[PDB]
């Protein structure tokens, strides 16, 4: 109720609103990453799978 | 070949052979390429990343480099590893 | 909008902070010891494999 | 001898014998001693962990001490079991 | 910054924590069972190994 | 007699007959009757496990029962087959 508090208050959520968040592109690059990996171990073991009805890879 | 693969799909079918049906995951492409039939090689590469995994049938790990545009292993013709070239050996 | 609220906020922002994440060090090590695990297996089906070819071990 | 390997790599070939290549995971120490041929022994020691596991030609199962540096197992002379030894026997 | 905001946040970590995990007990207890039918199955392999150097069983 | 095992043990040597050792997994018990010699009968279940799998010498399959409890196959007195018997006939 005085300008000298809404002043600081201000001041205040200027201060908290500069705050340093982590970085994300980064983040998402890593499950990227580990999605690719899952993908081609997946792909490896589903390989080894047709070669057990018959006996040749694909092609 | 070299047919890759996104989403769903499917996987060769050259001479009346049968053709097995992969599906990926979300928004992962996969390059394959069978060969004559004896072996295979496989390649991985996220849309959004930052890495190209990579294998073949006679190697025992998978490995990858950091460029995203190093073509894609072929079928190596006889008991040929893959780790140890210049396009890859950034062993896992 | 009040100095009662932001600092009631920053209060609760150090109370957030402080939890107590779980220890990883032990978490990765439990990932390396199935490695290693997995490796020793391995190398014994591999050495029980070269035993068929000839009829000694290597060395 | 005591050839150890790590990555990748190759074991034996004395008397020039046919020699076989052992490519373990990423940073998995493996320590092996063939003898004259009729047995061998084996032991894992990951960089940063905290088991050696180990094993032999006699032995019928994996043996872990929680030291990681209690040796390696020797070639036993002739069906002789390491399991039971003052730096094993810890059984798993 | 808000007052607003970490209450909104209390709220999902309270949401996200109450996730119902898989029942382990089972997942363990299959592994078990499958050690105790390998064990089995050495035991029976190694009784007629033994039924070949002598002409009778154990005991 | 009736000589269970668990871990690494010794089974049989009655009348100075050699003895084998049979060395288990990490906690499983397992149950063993020989009987005159003829015939065997096993037995096998975990310490924190739900089945107790059995066999005989006469039978060709592994059957169980979900009791845990269930006593042991006793030496069948010649070709005499346990699946099918009150204790048993869970086939597998």
């Amino acid at each position: 109720f005085t300008l000298i508090e809404l002043l600081i208050v201000v001041a205040i959520i200027g201060i908290l609103a500069a705050i340093a968040i982590p970085q994300f592109a980064a983040y998402r690059q890593k499950a990227f990453n580990s999605a690719a990996e899952s993908d081609l171990k997946n792909t490896k073991t589903n390989l080894e799978s047709y070669y057990s009805e018959h006996q040749f890879y694909p092609n | 070949a070299s047919k890759d693969v996104t989403g769903s799909g499917e996987i060769g079918g050259s001479n009346s052979t049968p053709k097995l049906a992969i599906q990926t995951s979300n928004q992962v492409t996969l390059t394959y390429d069978g060969g004559t039939g004896h072996t295979y090689g496989i390649a991985t590469l996220h849309a959004k990343g930052t890495r190209k995994y990579a294998s073949t049938s006679n190697d025992t790990k998978i490995y990858y480099n950091d460029n995203t545009a190093t073509a894609a292993p072929s079928a190596p013709v006889g008991t040929a590893t893959i780790g140890g070239s210049t396009n890859w050996k950034n062993a896992l």
